């Protein structure tokens, strides 16, 4: 909530993990200048600093999101959650990250009250409230933890349609106890033997 | 296990001079894909119902899955032909098949075949034959559109509950899958099924063909939290709007009645709906697998099929097993289920199955607005990325609740 | 109105014709109702007589 | 309804209201008709409209 | 509803957005559900005492239950509920609610 | 503990809800836990019992306790569920009488 | 000085912000001269592009003068203006994106519907999982009896 | 996307103007594409080199 | 989605603008003579010359 405010392109930002890839692709706001990002590959025989070359464009450009994809291949575990039973919040199960309260509200808009009759009050004012959280935890197993949580979030699709393929790719490979079971078995042509 | 007369059906055009598609479509296909083995496809399919289905070329899961058959069925013309074919885009990439190729250079003299509406038996062509190891992941993938292709329909998803001589190898290890939907079972099943050239060893046969009908009698009403398969039924997750995805879950309630002996079903969807509703799509998929190892009773009988579809070969019949298909519209269908739950009182229908019907009701009509627009375009230009079907096809009817009731006895 | 209930797809005379026209979800009579409806009709005006 | 051996009550036949009912109505078979017979493609999805 | 409120901007009518999305003066008949006193603090704190004060504005404090706190005065002399209001006012919390 | 705690959410457990209209939040799993380990602890030091392998336990998943029943299964398809009644509830009707 | 009104060709370019004044008086020439003095051979500068901050209250007229025109609309990465404002009224603009949201914005939508290529949601049911990584030689027991 | 191949490829940014590009070119640019996967993977062996 | 990257799309024209207003730069109604068929919209590429 200010003047002028924009949308720019940090990769995981919001990334509230002990685990640095080191591969992030940052860009800076529009009001300054970005020059540097798109010259990288190839204007090696222009050395200019404020000039870049246009016609390497299309190159620099497709590493770059190459490495978008890259820094972003990722599984988005769950932390934990609570039952926020309060008047600001309608029963709502909120993600309890282990520090910086800051990140909640950022990722929970509408966890926010209503002071002034603003244009971004407004807003906020017309959208509905209650997908705030989390909706179902899922596990069925009685006394273990949850295999999933299925929560509304500050999310992009796009990023997120990255992590959910990895996932599927990652599905794909994952084998079951029995499977590798035989698979020893098997290598083992009797001789060695594994306890089922 | 090799099936001699693996013989596969390619499919019809919608009164269309040419296969279902556009020059520029089956460019975006063969040449943006490479490999003719479901990988890409399946990639799609598997992001649990999160990504939309729409998109300019492809309008859902089963779009693709329809302009997958039709690929397939058009570029194997050119190398399943008599003295082998292949030009105009697809020339291709070894005779092995290994990559869908545009045109080899000084390669024209095998034309491109222009079929009609055919039908054709892998294992008469030499180079087919001679291949027979790599042959088995394909004809998997043959299998699925043989089995869309043969008819006008939803899917032609075969069932099977083997009763007694159940494996505890079986059991055990599914236990440990308990937590995941359907499709992520699925998918690692096909995956297995294609990298190793086909077993004879039942194991993991079995275990799709139980699944299935866990599956199947989990959607019917007939299993659920009180009735299961020992502990086995699917859990239909999220109330509210009809994405309620089916779950294999382990509970201890009842042993369901052990029916008597060996119980087969074929179900087919006459709704166009199908289409965004990857369930449904999963256990088609599933009884493709089965297909692979199994010689399966001589395929629907001819009395619900369309003319061209007639006659065929080996598979249609009208004197064998299963000779009537097992027909639904998916909405009526979950109605029957919330009747059974009802009819046993494990809920009151008060507030349970009115809200449910109140929004597969708002599902269906949005689903059928959504299909029928996306149908205008191919129904006026000569491109075809979409199951063809008229206003009239979504219609109420088609044996939806004597399926039901055949389902249930099954389970008997 | 009980009886005008709904019909939905193609409108027309021939085949021919109708190939042409699509018209959803609007309404029919039966013969049978039709037979039953007028059989009430005349029923009601023999009782009126 | 009302007692109809009560007061109150006018006769007054007028031009305006020339008794009328309904006697017979028109049954002609040209008048019968409008028009077109429903129909579907085949029973199929949008495709067979031939 | 509290936050359904519209200032007095540049001669504008100060005015809140009665239930159903009415913008209108604050003078009348006011109700407060509970949570949603809990809700405003800071600005029901400062607009509806001023008018409680120096006009007509029947707030409805719509409580349903509570713990009551009692106190015991002389009708000798000339008092006034203002510091008790004020330190009410002061201590209600959107979490929270005094003993009455 | 029943009878109690379904007073604080709804459940289809067999009592009438005098306390409807005494201002209540529909608790949560969680939030019954804390409430019923209070409930725990009274009984306990009331009672001079110092044992937490009395009661304790009660608590440790799902505490949206109905019917505490227990079952065998056995292979040849069949299950064995002794759902054991309470029948005497004095203190339980002086709580309810209370209300 | 005059009037030659210039077309450059280039297709897709990168664009460096200003925001300045509203109620001054501005020339974008110093601005332009260094970017047209600048191009190279081998190489552009990124694109000038100034422009007034929008203002929430009835201010006065100053001059402003610009001279850079886009074919194409590029203003879609402003996410919204003022904000925290009762109306935006001098410079006027607009607010934040609801497409943006639609799950959250609108009940309507049940958050996983087909946004793409269109629009980059960004509040909608994330996924997250449990999953434990045991080793090989752990998932199974050994029998050392060999 | 930068050189003209073999392959069937999507091909989006066409209105992205770029260079006549070499086989010389063509090879900076797969490996710094190949350097890429090598630290994201966290990878000292030879890959694709 | 290109702007989010900081990148734009089309064509400059540098012309003149002395005025009293908030045109946005970023926001341009691309309908002066930008084009070919444009009137007296003249076209050098010629070299040198």
């Amino acid at each position: 909530e200010g003047a002028v405010n924009r949308i720019v392109c940090m990769t995981n930002w919001a990334s509230l993990g002990d685990e640095g890839r080191g591969l992030e692709v940052r860009l800076p706001p529009p009001t300054d200048s970005s020059v540097h990002a798109y010259k990288t590959v190839l204007s090696r025989g222009y050395i200019d600093n404020a000039q870049f070359n246009p016609l390497a464009l299309r190159s620099n450009v497709l590493l770059m999101l190459l490495q978008f994809t890259l820094s972003n291949l990722k599984i988005n575990k769950s932390s934990t959650f609570t039952s926020d039973v309060t008047t600001i919040t309608s029963g709502r199960m909120i993600r309890a990250f282990e520090g910086r309260p800051e990140l909640l509200a950022l990722a929970y808009p509408g966890r926010a009250v209503l002071p002034t009759q603003t244009k971004n009050a407004q807003f906020l004012s017309t959208a509905i409230a209650d997908r705030i959280g989390r909706l179902d935890r899922a596990n069925l197993i009685g006394g273990e933890v949850s295999a999933m949580v299925e929560c509304m979030e500050l999310c992009d699709a796009l990023t997120l349609h990255i992590r959910e393929t990895y996932i599927m790719l990652l599905r794909s490979m994952h084998q079951d106890p029995t499977q590798i079971v035989q698979i020893v078995n098997e290598c083992a042509n009797n001789l060695l033997n594994s306890t089922i | 296990m090799a099936q001699r007369q693996f013989f596969g059906l390619t499919y019809n055009f919608y009164g269309q001079p040419a296969p279902l598609f556009d020059l520029n479509d089956l460019q975006e296909l063969a040449g943006c894909y490479a490999r003719p083995w479901t990988s890409r496809f399946s990639h799609l399919a598997i992001s649990t119902g999160s990504l939309p289905v729409w998109s300019a070329r492809y309008p859902s899961v089963a779009s693709r899955n329809i302009v997958v058959n039709t690929l397939l069925g058009a570029h194997l013309n050119p190398f399943a032909g008599g003295q082998i074919t292949s030009h105009q885009g697809i020339t291709w990439r070894d005779p092995v098949l290994s990559s869908l190729a545009p045109v080899p250079a000084i390669q024209p003299p095998p034309v491109w075949a222009v079929a009609e509406n055919v039908l054709l038996d892998s294992n008469n062509y030499p180079t087919y034959v001679l291949n027979l190891s790599s042959m088995w992941p394909i004809n998997q993938d043959v299998h699925i559109m043989t089995m869309w292709a043969l008819s006008d329909q939803g899917p032609i998803y075969h069932l099977e509950v083997p009763v007694d001589p159940m494996p505890a190898a079986t059991t055990a290890a599914l236990m440990a899958y308990t937590g995941v939907p359907i499709a992520h079972l699925a998918q690692t099943a096909y995956r297995f099924a294609g990298q190793l050239p086909q077993s004879p060893d039942s194991t993991m046969v079995s275990t799709i063909r139980w699944l299935s009908a866990i599956w199947f009698g989990s959607l019917t009403g007939r299993l659920n939290r009180s009735r299961t398969c020992n502990g086995f039924y699917f859990e239909f997750a999220k109330p509210a709007l009809n994405p309620d995805q089916a779950v294999l879950k382990w509970n201890d309630g009842a042993r369901a009645a052990p029916p008597a002996a060996a119980q087969s079903s074929y179900i087919r969807c006459i709704s166009p709906h199908w289409q965004h509703q990857i369930v449904e799509v999963a256990g088609a998929l599933m009884s493709q697998s089965v297909t692979a190892v199994t010689g399966l009773p001589a395929l629907i009988d001819e009395a619900t099929l369309p003319a061209w579809s007639q006659g065929v070969a080996n598979l249609t019949g009208n004197g064998q097993g299963v000779v009537p298909c097992l027909d639904y519209n998916p909405v009526p269908m979950a109605a029957a289920r919330h009747l059974q739950w009802r009819q046993d009182g494990l809920i009151t229908a008060a507030q349970e199955a009115q809200l449910n019907n109140d929004y597969t009701a708002y599902a269906l009509t949005i689903e059928r607005h959504l299909t029928a627009m996306l149908v205008a375009n191919p129904i006026a230009a000569g491109r075809m990325p979409i199951q063809p079907f008229n206003a009239a096809d979504f219609g109420q009817a088609g044996q939806t609740a004597a399926a039901v009731a055949l389902a249930q006895a099954m389970f008997v | 109105s009980s009886f005008t209930t709904t019909t939905s797809g193609y409108v027309g005379a021939t085949a021919g014709d109708a190939l042409d026209n699509p018209v959803t979800n609007g309404v029919f009579i039966s013969t049978v109702q039709i037979m039953n409806l007028q059989r009430t009709i005349a029923a009601r005006m023999r009782d009126v007589a | 309804t009302y007692n109809i051996t009560g007061d109150g009550n006018s006769f007054t036949p007028t031009s305006d209201m020339t008794s009328t009912a309904a006697p017979a109505i028109d049954l002609k078979p040209g008048v019968l008709n409008p028009t077109g017979k429903l129909w579907r493609p085949v029973g199929t999805s949008v495709a067979t409209i031939d | 509803r509290f936050g359904t409120i519209v200032p007095r901007p540049n001669g504008l009518e100060p005015q809140l957005i009665d239930d159903g999305n009415v913008p209108r003066d604050i003078a009348g008949d006011w109700v407060y559900p509970s949570d949603v006193l809990q809700v405003s603090v800071a600005v029901f704190r400062d607009y509806v005492w001023p008018m409680v004060k120096a006009g007509r504005t029947r707030v409805l404090v719509e409580l349903g239950h509570y713990v009551y706190t009692l106190h015991y005065y002389d009708p000798q002399i000339s008092l006034d509920e203002a510091p008790i209001l004020e330190e009410w006012l002061s201590k209600i919390n959107p979490a929270g609610i005094p003993p009455v | 503990a029943r009878s109690a705690v379904a007073q604080c959410q709804d459940a289809g457990f067999l009592v009438p809800r005098p306390l409807d209209a005494l201002r209540q939040f529909d608790v949560t799993s969680a939030a019954a836990a804390e409430i019923m380990h209070a409930v725990n602890d009274a009984f306990k030091t009331a009672f001079d019992l110092d044992g937490a392998l009395l009661d304790g336990l009660a608590l440790y998943g799902d505490p949206r306790i109905a019917d505490l029943s227990a079952a065998y299964l056995q292979y040849g398809g069949n299950v064995v569920r002794e759902h054991v009644p309470p029948g005497p509830s004095h203190i339980h009707r002086a709580l309810q009488q209370v209300e | 000085a005059g009037r030659t009104r210039v077309l450059v060709e280039l297709g897709h370019y990168v664009y460096t912000l200003h925001y300045y004044d509203p109620q001054i008086s501005l020339d974008e020439a110093p601005i332009l001269e260094e970017w047209l003095s600048k191009i190279n051979p081998a190489g552009i500068p990124p694109v000038p592009f100034c422009i007034p901050i929008p203002q929430v209250y009835p201010c006065i007229t100053a001059r402003r003068v610009h001279y850079a025109f886009t074919s194409e609309n590029n203003n879609d990465s402003l996410f919204s203006t003022n904000a925290a404002s009762i109306d935006t009224a001098f410079g006027e603009n607009a607010a934040v994106s609801p497409l943006r949201w639609p799950g959250l914005v609108d009940p309507n939508y049940r958050v996983g519907t087909n946004d793409l290529p269109n629009r980059i949601t960004l509040y909608n049911s994330l996924y997250r999982y449990n999953f434990t990584y045991p080793t090989l030689d752990g998932i199974m027991y050994v029998r050392s009896a060999t | 996307q930068c050189q003209d191949a073999g392959f069937l490829v999507p091909r989006p940014l066409d209105a992205l103007r770029q260079f006549d590009v070499t086989s010389a070119a063509a090879a900076e640019i797969m490996h710094a594409v190949n350097d890429a996967f090598k630290t994201a993977f966290d990878l000292d062996g030879a890959l694709l080199d | 989605e290109m702007n989010l990257f900081n990148v734009a799309r089309g064509n400059l024209y540098l012309v003149q603008t002395a005025t009293n207003g908030n045109w946005s730069p970023m926001a341009p109604v691309a309908a002066p003579p930008f084009v070919r068929g444009g009137p007296n919209v003249r076209v050098v590429g010629r070299f040198g010359t």
